């Protein structure tokens, strides 16, 4: 999970 | 009680900018004339799953990237990579860049993070480096890019940037060059953390706080070996201990007049029998995110 | 895991300055032309047993006043008492004095302290004012004059100093005005605090803040009343909840969809039952130093 | 206790  | 202290986070906090690259908003660290940040800022969506940085960076233009310090949009005049941390030349030297450096920190060793929303500071908090190289810690809503710092006199040593969560819900990032703690790459694929063991010598640097603050119930006559000792570590999860470890709890063991292997002794038994519902400096756990230096610091 | 965060305190580290009164030193708060700082920095340690403050502070001049800002001796011009505070008017209004007010805070609120020793910042916490209007935290190394504070907005609230230790070794002291929080007076003589009791609404945000989290495993099929809720809270030295309260974690409640009576059925099988060796965001203890605004602040 |  890069996300933000 | 005996309170888990950050660093205070002022040298840090004139630092902190928004970057954002398309729909893509995360923190930025703004030391002379350089922003830095996590590369994958750069990429879409998509990108994420298998990404060519230096293709996605190649096709990146300065005026794709957005750099707000408060109320200031900054000129970007350079792009670059070093690793997996993007860097933004910016026309302008932060005016509030604190004396720096740049280091790579131990696992096991303890660090102040300044969890950021959109290049604002939100929260200070103390962590450690699991021996596994995560992170254990801020809900991360735009935490990407918020930094990990000691201040060690008048400097303040950058050791740490978030990049990512990984499955388990940890954290992963690298130093301020780019570099990962642990296995881990900037890239959407399943990635496994190592066992996330105990560490033993921070476990044992906050019994000695618990002495120090008159917390003495689990002292026991016994004494032990740091062989025999080792042995039952291993069985809980727990990091084998080292002379240098014995070395590095000296001013404790002096301070408190317990030899570290007695010590080792008390820790042995919690292990083996449990706490039987009793707690220790108001924790019902063992506590490992202090390093003996931490101790020393918070015990003067 | 879910980090107990305390606010950023760079506004705060600028206005920490050395108070010196003959061999004591401790810590003051340099906010426009005024230094505020614990009264019984003027006392000899006999005159802590039963200091009359009017006439001790009579017999000082200005020059028995050392104020350090740094490398600088700041000029004290002029001393007055504000109850239980000293104000040491110096030639200088602090020129990086950030917007600021003085607040006074109620049990079960939270607060950062900027831990200092002899004026130099040194470390920062997050922590409750308990029931009884005391503070658990710090080691206390030149302490005394530490100030909590919440930033709103772009605003730093003020809200405790901390003045002494009780003889448990809680922490106790006053708002920014002199008042102190509690029965507690600055004299050496022994003083009880109230029943430490559990700050029940923040117990319940941070059920939420597990749920959130995706921590489950204490959520059962049980609703409550608020009345039989408060007969076993009080049982367990819980503070009752009321309507307000119920109010109060509607956010949580409507992100979650977990009504609060519901998750107050939750904490009352806890209460009776404990936890069977399970943990609860990685404690082993019910948690109740973040309010419900706390938690809203970090989820987001 | 206010030492110091």
């Amino acid at each position: 999970d890069e996300v933000d | 009680g005996f309170r888990k202290m950050a660093f205070p986070s002022g040298k840090v906090e004139g630092c902190m900018v928004q970057v954002t690259c398309g729909t893509t908003t995360l923190n930025g660290l703004w030391l002379d004339d350089v922003v830095y940040c996590p590369r994958h800022v750069i990429c879409t969506s998509e990108d994420m799953l298998n990404p060519n940085y230096e293709d996605l960076l190649i096709r990146k233009s300065n005026h794709n990237f957005l750099v707000q310090a408060g109320n200031v949009q900054l000129r970007v005049i350079g792009h670059s990579m070093q690793n997996c941390v993007l860097k933004l030349k910016v026309d302008t030297a932060n005016p509030k860049t604190p004396k720096y450096k740049f280091v790579r920190i131990q696992p096991g060793q303890t660090f102040s993070v300044l969890a950021c929303y959109n290049g604002s500071p939100s929260g200070v908090y103390q962590c450690a480096m699991r021996p596994n190289f995560t992170i254990k810690g801020s809900f991360l809503n735009g935490s990407c890019g918020s930094v990990g710092f000691n201040i060690d006199y008048d400097c303040v040593s950058f050791c740490y940037m978030h990049h990512m969560e990984l499955p388990t819900g940890v954290h992963a990032g690298t130093d301020l060059e780019g570099n990962f703690y642990g296995p881990f790459v900037d890239r959407q694929t399943a990635q496994a953390a190592g066992t996330d063991t105990t560490i033993t010598v921070n476990v044992l640097a906050w019994l000695y706080a618990a002495v120090i603050n008159g917390d003495r119930w689990f002292l026991n006559r016994f004494t032990t070996t740091l062989n025999d000792f080792n042995l039952v570590a291993m069985k809980y999860n727990y990091e084998p201990l080292t002379q240098d470890h014995v070395d590095i709890l000296g001013p404790l063991s002096a301070q408190t007049g317990i030899a570290v292997l007695d010590m080792c002794a008390s820790l042995k038994e919690l292990l083996q029998n449990g706490m039987n519902g009793r707690t220790i400096l108001g924790s019902a756990l063992l506590e490992d995110e202090f390093t003996p230096f931490d101790v020393v610091r918070q015990c003067s």
